[PDB]
């Protein structure tokens, strides 16, 4: 019943970076708990009671607020804090969770690395026919991708899919596949991938023609 | 006289010792049922929750007691002071009927009450013995009409002024006694019984507070609780102007 | 050590109810509130209900009234839920936690997967098309997750995106992309290793260049 | 004579307008503490005993509150309708003050205190004008002895009606206001403006009833609430006297 | 299974203080109340108060008020009693037990024993003197408990009692009897083995005929 | 500070009997508890909530009662039910017990086994003098014991000691033993001990000559 909300969802900070995470609640509660969750894991209870540290955290992490408005702060950011992190509420039944804060560590802006691939023969022979272009090892994770046939641009049959942030580099990737029919795919000839990045006013554009 | 002064005060506390022994006999046996509730609930709390000593679900009880006392509700996790209610309760203090369903917190509104209540009650006791004598005047002076009719059918003047008294106040007892208990039946959702209860103890200006119209948390009914009280004014100045007539009839 | 093990990962029709267990063990069972928390595509956590494992009490969200059944079993120190007349929308991943106010210790969690899908494999295709060159491999059309990708056996592992997969009407699609030298290809031979232990397959595709 | 009565309806009206909006203004930032305090009590009651649901505390406290609902106490003698209560709630019911401190839950108790008052009010009111014509008589003529040192000391004697109606109001102010809120106060454990305002919502017979003396037998000083009983008879009929010279003046200007 | 284990039987001078501990397990200490029970020479049950292990909230009989002090270690599991300027009068058997409205599971119980009394070495002295014939014997002037008595090294175990010791003079007393066949004695030895393991005594007495 | 009342303090019964202990609450009482203790142990909690058996507890035990009445009964006597029994109630605190019920076994009548023992040499030259007196395997326990100087009565530096129902034979045994000095023990020459038992109106008496 109680809403809680976490704006923005999204947040970067290269380490020594302060931290600074906020929940607001519909109406007030008396306590915020907060949880980090890690790809891969369950989450874990971060702070709880508001401003009370569970066992392993470590202290750079506090929390405070009181009535419909908590946050959760970092006082010098590390590597291993990047996390989502979420505020929790039982001070109504329901218990209630925020849609939770992703933390990403911040690094230098880098180009995608676009790649577009035609249909295999492979694939063409059962009738259907995927053009794959991944945009590989690029910062930040705000990227757009456009499909254009033959210049005119398509929307309907695509499907994209984000990895995480790279452990080690910290760039993301992502993979837009425009998924076809083998006859609407013969109709055409140009087939390119547009993608939109802040590292260029100018787009990146991979393209292929069928011969 | 001294004689008359001591056989009247030995006669109330008979009728206070008598009042005991009857409300005593109605309610006690109810009181310690409660009190086996109660008990009974806390030992099948204890029995379901281990954690918990008995001491210590004692101090949660008159915790929970005590916040309950102050008027917080069970069923919610968290306006009595809206210009309606605060009107309302400012009327309950000069009429004198304290219904106290809503109590003041500040020692600024308990000071401020004082003063507005030795400044107030007298201020409406006179406003209520001039619409008494003017309501007594305009009802008497009203059935003089229909009254004329059976003093000309020839029966005696004497007993015309007793039809006359007995209309007088079966057509007022209509309006301030029946009227309002039939209004706050359906209204309040109460019993026959619950809402003639409350009229009674309002005029009687006791004001027991266990019953208030335009209380109810859920009503969006906010011309109803002022106007309640124009009903008050109304039935307090005739529960007045009847009785007075009737000690200088008797005296 | 607290520890709560919840059963492994449930596959189930839909229409169909799953029943998911959690066993908890460095506690008493009893001492604490057991809840049960829907975590769906990495989002919004729902808190679904709680049981009080002692005194055999159950409230839920009202949301989960008619879906989710709360029990306990004293004697093997185990909660259940169990979710009735599954849909589409109950595939998520769900945690028992231990709590009556913040959520102190959670279960790895299960991962419900609502499908009318078969046990399929996949269709692993090649893609073939500066110093560094992409390939790379599209797995399509395959049920239930996982398929493990591999290049070379796992002895080509660097430069490698395994991208997440989507459900594109009941069948699971991935892509893997693979930067290698251009050096490397098509000097030497680039095969991608597809596994799909669910049907038992193991399909390897080289990565051949355009004629 | 009905155009003042409508001024007076007109003044009666702003003056309970007026008073709304200063109870307002110092009651309503303080509405919502009872229920945050309950609250504090049910989160901090959940911390310290973990085998408990918020849900389970819930059903506690509704079914505590249904058991104090129906006369219960908190126990760590308590009986609201022994003879010494009972004999107290029936003179809240004469007296016309309705503290309310201890409700009726029978439809019996409530057709029972209908007739009860109906009777008992208007007999308590003949002896309240008895006992107000009586002790104002003893007072007048104990003030009489002060009266002659006043009239010896050559202070015109019109002077001395209203220093003798002064020291009146002032002697049983003393004794009816002042040493009941003293005696209150080391009682009861309130403070010196919680038993002025009880004393006076008392003798207003207003009584809201978030104050109350309570007449319940006990010991340390037994003979405490056989003199809180009397004092209320003794108040009102002291206040009589006063506002019906008060009332007769104001009515007559 | 669940269990609550007692530390050892204390000795104490007047005027001393006491503490006893009470560790638990097959359940959550923190999870029950944990309560202490004085039985004085077996008799009526005293409850001398209760602890909740996990709040550490205490209420007394407001008999012990001022005596028993409870504590627990939540990490060790254990809950303690400490009784203070100790008086003859809690010479007593006291338990730890578990529950908030029924005595579930109990403690093995602990002896405490108040008393100026030094650690004396008991006089054992034999009891000597139809069918059947009645030998015994007299363990006398020791301290504290317990003495045990044995015939012929447990070779007697049927027709053995061992009266319960008695306080003569600040100190113990029992003695013990056997009846053996009157073609046994004094035909053949009858000898007590009395052994008080707080001197480290270990005395034989062979039963001589008068 | 409820006072329960367990009346009779003593009890006896055959094996096969129908044993009834009861305990009585000085003000009204929801649910008794009973304990039983068997010497050298502490309590066990036997019935608890009136009349819930714990888990040992054999079913010829049964408790009822309600209000300031409530009852333990045996159907059939056992020999291993004999105890002390006890009355526990928390329908106020401070929660209060019994005196206890001391329930011993009936068996036929046994005339106490008397023999006197004079002072030892040991004990004599160290200048004491103990005379022992062992009244031993009797039934009932009800049993007076006298001491005669040269038949002049003494009462004097005697002291008793019982022993608990023999679990083998169901028979009581006791020990008086008058303690002297050396110098009043020398003084006269004949000791006798006198005992009298319901099985004879005429009492037992063994006694030595100092010769
Ligand atoms: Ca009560
Ligand atoms: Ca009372
Ligand atoms: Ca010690
Ligand atoms: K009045
Ligand atoms: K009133
Ligand atoms: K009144
Ligand atoms: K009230
Ligand atoms: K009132
Ligand atoms: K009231």
């Amino acid at each position: 019943q109680i809403v809680l909300t976490q704006s923005p969802a999204i947040m970067s900070a290269s380490p020594g970076e302060k931290v600074t995470m906020t929940c607001s609640a519909s109406s007030s509660v008396s306590y915020m708990h907060w949880y980090q969750q890690k790809s891969g894991t369950s989450p874990k209870r971060w702070i709880y009671d508001t401003s009370k540290l569970a066992s392993g955290v470590p202290a750079r992490f506090s929390g405070s607020g009181s009535g419909t408005s908590y946050s959760l702060t970092i006082s010098s950011m590390e590597a291993e804090d990047a996390a989502t992190y979420y505020c929790q509420q039982w001070s109504n039944s329901p218990p209630t969770f925020g849609a939770g804060a992703k933390l990403e560590l911040k690094r230098a802006d880098a180009a995608p690395t676009v790649s577009i691939f035609p249909p295999s023969s492979e694939q063409l022979t059962s009738g259907g026919a995927s053009v794959v272009c991944f945009l590989n090892n690029f910062y930040p994770k705000d990227i757009n991708v456009k499909w254009k046939i033959d210049g005119s641009e398509r929307q309907n049959g695509v499907l994209n899919s984000w990895t995480d942030q790279d452990s080690k580099d910290s760039t993301y990737s992502m993979s837009s596949t425009l998924t076809l029919t083998k006859d609407e795919y013969e109709r055409h000839n140009s087939y390119t991938c547009e993608a939109t990045h802040k590292t260029s006013t100018s787009p990146i554009v991979k393209s292929f023609n069928r011969n | 006289r001294s004689t008359t002064l001591l056989a009247l005060l030995a006669l109330v506390l008979l009728y206070l010792v008598s009042g005991a022994l009857v409300f005593r006999a109605l309610e006690q046996p109810h009181e310690q049922q409660a009190q086996r509730e109660l008990g009974e609930v806390r030992e099948k709390f204890l029995r379901a929750h281990p954690c918990v000593s008995d001491q210590e679900l004692g101090l949660l009880i008159k915790e929970v007691a005590d916040a309950l006392g102050g008027g917080a509700d069970p069923e919610t996790q968290s306006s009595a002071w809206d210009l309606g209610s605060a009107f309302f309760f400012s009327g309950t203090i000069i009429t004198t009927i304290g219904y106290g369903n809503v109590a003041l917190r500040t020692d600024a509104g308990r000071l401020f009450c004082i003063f507005y209540a030795l400044v107030g009650i007298p201020l409406f006791d006179i406003l209520l013995a001039g619409v008494g004598d003017r309501l007594g005047s305009s009802l008497r002076h009203g059935i003089g009409h229909i009254e004329a009719i059976f003093l000309k059918w020839h029966v005696p003047p004497e007993l015309v002024r007793v039809l006359s008294a007995m209309l007088f106040l079966l057509i007022g007892c209509l309006l301030f006694v029946l009227t309002p208990t039939f209004v706050f039946c359906y209204m309040e959702d109460w019993s026959k019984l619950e809402a003639i209860y409350f009229v009674i103890v309002t005029l009687t200006t006791v004001g027991f507070g266990d019953y208030v119209a335009g209380a109810d948390p859920r009503q969006d009914s906010p011309a109803y609780q002022p106007l309640v009280w124009f009903w008050i004014l109304l039935g307090l100045a005739y529960f007045a102007s009847v009785l007075t007539t009737i000690g200088n009839w008797l005296r | 050590e607290v520890q709560l093990q919840q059963s492994g990962p449930e596959l189930v029709k839909p229409g169909a109810s799953m029943k998911t267990s959690c066993k908890v063990s460095g506690y008493s069972f009893t001492g604490y509130i057991m809840n049960w928390v829907k975590q769906r595509h990495g989002k919004n956590l729902e808190w679904i209900g709680l049981i009080n494992p002692n005194t055999g009490y159950t409230t839920y969200n009202q949301k989960f009234k008619g879906k989710a059944t709360l029990t306990v079993d004293k004697s093997s120190s185990t909660a259940y839920m169990e979710l009735l007349s599954l849909t589409s929308e109950d595939s998520a991943i769900y945690y028992c936690t231990r709590g009556n106010y913040v959520f102190d210790y959670w279960g790895q969690g299960t991962t419900l997967t609502v499908s009318s899908a078969k046990t399929t494999p996949p269709s692993v295709y090649p893609l073939a098309p500066n110093s560094m060159v992409t390939l790379g491999c599209l797995v399509k059309g395959y049920f239930p997750e996982p398929v493990t990708v591999t290049w070379n056996s796992g002895s080509l592992s660097s430069g490698v995106h395994t991208f997440p997969a989507v459900l594109q009407s009941d069948l699971y699609t991935l892509s893997s992309s693979v930067t290698v030298p251009s050096s490397s290809w098509p000097s030497e031979t680039v095969t991608c290793n597809v596994a799909h232990p669910a049907s038992s397959t193991k399909v390897d595709k080289k990565i051949v260049p355009r004629d």
